[PDB]
DNA sequence: GCTTGACAAAAGTGTTAAATTGTGCTATACTGGGAGTCACGGATGCG
């Protein structure tokens, strides 16, 4: 009954079970079938840039080599996908060791096998060495780049989560020689860099939190309800401006003529590009200093408080 | 590589399913890559003698 | 003015109408200076 | 695929559903459904309807 | 959610190029369909992220 | 508490009857649509751009092609001659000379 | 309704140094996870 097999069910949509099943489809090779496929696969490469290099120029070649040629091509890149694909499961092996650091599972044995590729592109096997001593190493190095490249909302890069880990390794070594968890001068003894970027380093560390969290004892409200806005408009003011808009340009500029005309440019009221003392000497027949002087003089004439009285409340 | 929209691949009705007239679990296999499926034939390798 | 709300199944050329720019890119904002990248989630 | 691959097409995923729905016809289907409905007598009616 | 669209999709965009076998391609593309559903419609298959 | 969105308000005098005069371009795209943008007064004519559908265009004038070219990238082949020289290439060509 | 000239402060150019960011590389050998069930209507089939 559904009691028994619901178990079994969900089997077929759970691709930890499944891609550990179908990848055992073929046995792990060992050193002596490895090294011919591996000068298979340059063969088959260095046959294929020939082509092109000889195709420079232009030749004729006899039917049984051109056909030897491309078949070594062809065997080659099977042989690469041979050796490829007979070191997944190193490749899963080592994966597993990062589960639960923010990446999920199945993409670290995606840059797993990413890294077990450019491991395949460098294996020699001249130097007589095993493909896995050499491709444990890029596996790691892909795996770990990709995990302290994108297992943040906030990419901190490569070079900054070096030093966050450093710090944190640090910190949670330290505190066995003491009994404490270090603070900044004890981790500042060790880091070789001083309280103030370490503390900067620990800000850089933070991650966001989400907003769909529930708060309340209740599953009715949310964290984010009671988000004041710092950036809403406020009515009033929008009023206001307008009023002043309507006060300052509208009335008080009309009291000076050309000498008010002025402001209109210097200031940029009219247009918004304020405007240096010649640059408006010269749409009218006087100098700069001129400009200057005028605009001393209404200056001097509306900062007296007989005008400025009905200017001042809005910020008296 | 394309995808296909999941309210549409089940809910009972699947609308896909009864669209292709295929069941839901070898709808389910082929989408999510463990079957194969054959998309078209000639007849011209079938009624050839 | 409203008078009738339809709803179809939207194909691939609508999706594409319906956005100015492609997100090509996963980051959400930088880690210094708190702007957005060229071409992450929150690109300006 | 090895012996007379050319002869056919096959896929898998959401790729091959794309094709079985591109070459899919809503005409054909259709007069099927509405010939089994009246035609059939059991279950078959109530799958086709 | 969406990350792990950008994210899953962007390496597919990789794996293609690098011309990979067959299983690589097809785990990458059923991830990738995987993800895409939860980002519509989380929990209907499967467990959820 | 108080909530940032790293941005600001402002409320000055819009309109629409006075305007900055727009310099229009139009960008031909890789693959076969066109869009247009407008730019200011400064007469700018850029030669390329990036355009809504995420795929790079160049102006419909034409002018100055490939304006600039980055490294190419390494390769397989580059990899295998940083640890093999031609001779060994040849003899293994050699050796896989029949069956 | 305003000029000549002279000084000092602020707005730009350019070269260089420093820091900040991105990609590659490490060779004994190791080879395939693990996590705390029942109730409801609909498809199939019996006569």
């Amino acid at each position: 009954r559904q009691a028994r097999k619901d178990a079994e069910l969900t089997a077929s949509a759970d691709s930890v079970r499944a891609y550990l099943k179908q990848i055992g489809k073929v046995a792990l090779l060992n050193a002596e079938e490895e090294v011919e496929l591996a000068k298979r696969i340059e063969a088959g490469l260095y046959a294929t840039q020939k082509l092109a290099e000889l195709a420079e120029k232009g030749e004729k070649l006899p039917v049984q080599q051109r056909r030897d040629m491309q078949w070594i091509c062809r065997d080659g890149d099977r042989a690469k996908n041979h050796l490829l694909e007979a070191n997944l499961r190193l490749v899963v092996s080592l994966a597993k060791r990062y589960t639960g650091r923010g990446m999920a599972f199945l993409d670290l044995i995606q840059e797993g096998n990413l890294g077990l590729i450019r491991a395949v592109e460098k294996f020699d096997y001249t130097k007589g060495y095993k493909f896995s001593t050499y491709a444990t190493w890029w596996i790691r190095q892909a795996i770990t780049r990709a995990m302290a490249d994108q297992a943040r909302t906030i990419r901190i890069p490569v070079h900054m989560v070096e030093v966050i880990n450093k710090l944190g390794r640090i910190q949670r070594e330290l505190l066995q020689d003491l009994g404490r968890e270090p603070t900044p001068e004890e981790l500042a003894k060790e880091m070789d860099i001083t309280p103030e970027k370490v503390l900067e380093i620990q800000q850089y560390a933070r991650e966001p939190i989400s907003l769909d969290q529930t708060i309340g004892d209740e599953g009715d409200s949310q964290l984010g309800d009671f988000i004041e806005d710092s950036e809403a408009v406020v009515a009033v003011d929008a009023v206001s401006f307008t009023l002043l808009q309507d006060q300052l340009q509208s009335v008080l500029e009309t009291l000076s003529e050309r000498e008010a005309g002025v402001v209109r440019l210097r200031f940029g009221l009219t247009d918004g590009q304020p405007r240096t003392l010649d640059e408006i000497g010269q749409v009218y027949g006087v100098t700069r200093e001129r400009i200057r002087q005028i605009e001393s003089k209404t200056m001097s004439k509306l900062r007296h408080p007989s005008r400025s009285q009905v200017l001042r409340d809005y910020l008296d | 590589a394309p995808v296909t929209h999941i309210w549409y691949f089940k809910g009972v009705p699947s609308r896909l399913g009864y669209l292709l007239d295929l069941a839901p679990k070898d709808l389910e296999k082929i989408i999510y890559f463990a079957a194969y499926v054959i998309t078209s034939v000639d007849d011209e390798m079938r009624h050839n003698e | 003015f409203f008078d009738e709300l339809r709803i179809g199944l939207a194909t691939a050329d609508d999706i594409r109408n319906w956005s100015y720019g492609e997100v090509k890119k996963p980051e959400t904002i930088n880690y210094r200076t708190l702007k957005p990248e060229k071409d992450g989630l929150f690109c300006e | 695929q090895d012996r007379y691959g050319e002869y056919f097409t096959g896929a898998m995923g959401a790729e091959s559903i794309k094709k079985l729905i591109e070459n899919f016809d809503i005409d054909a289907e259709a007069e099927s459904l509405r010939e089994v409905i009246r035609s059939g007598k059991g279950q078959k009616k109530l799958r086709a309807l | 959610l969406y990350r792990r669209v950008i994210n899953r999709n962007n390496r597919l965009k990789r794996l293609i190029d690098l011309g990979a076998p067959e299983i690589i391609v097809n785990n990458e593309k059923r991830m990738l369909q995987e993800s895409v559903d939860a980002l519509f419609d989380n929990g209907r298959r499967g467990r959820p992220v | 508490l108080r909530g940032s969105r790293l941005g600001a308000v402002s409320y000055e005098t819009d309109r629409n009857h006075d305007l900055a005069p727009r310099q229009v371009a139009r960008y031909r795209t890789d693959n076969g649509e066109e869009f247009d943008v407008p730019f200011a007064d400064d007469a700018e004519i850029p030669g390329t751009w990036l355009c809504r559908n995420g795929l790079e265009g160049t102006l419909i004038e034409g002018d100055v092609p490939e304006p600039k070219k980055v490294k190419p990238p390494r390769t397989h082949w580059d990899m295998l001659l940083e640890r093999r020289s031609v001779e060994e290439l040849e003899e293994l060509l050699k050796e896989r000379l029949d069956l």
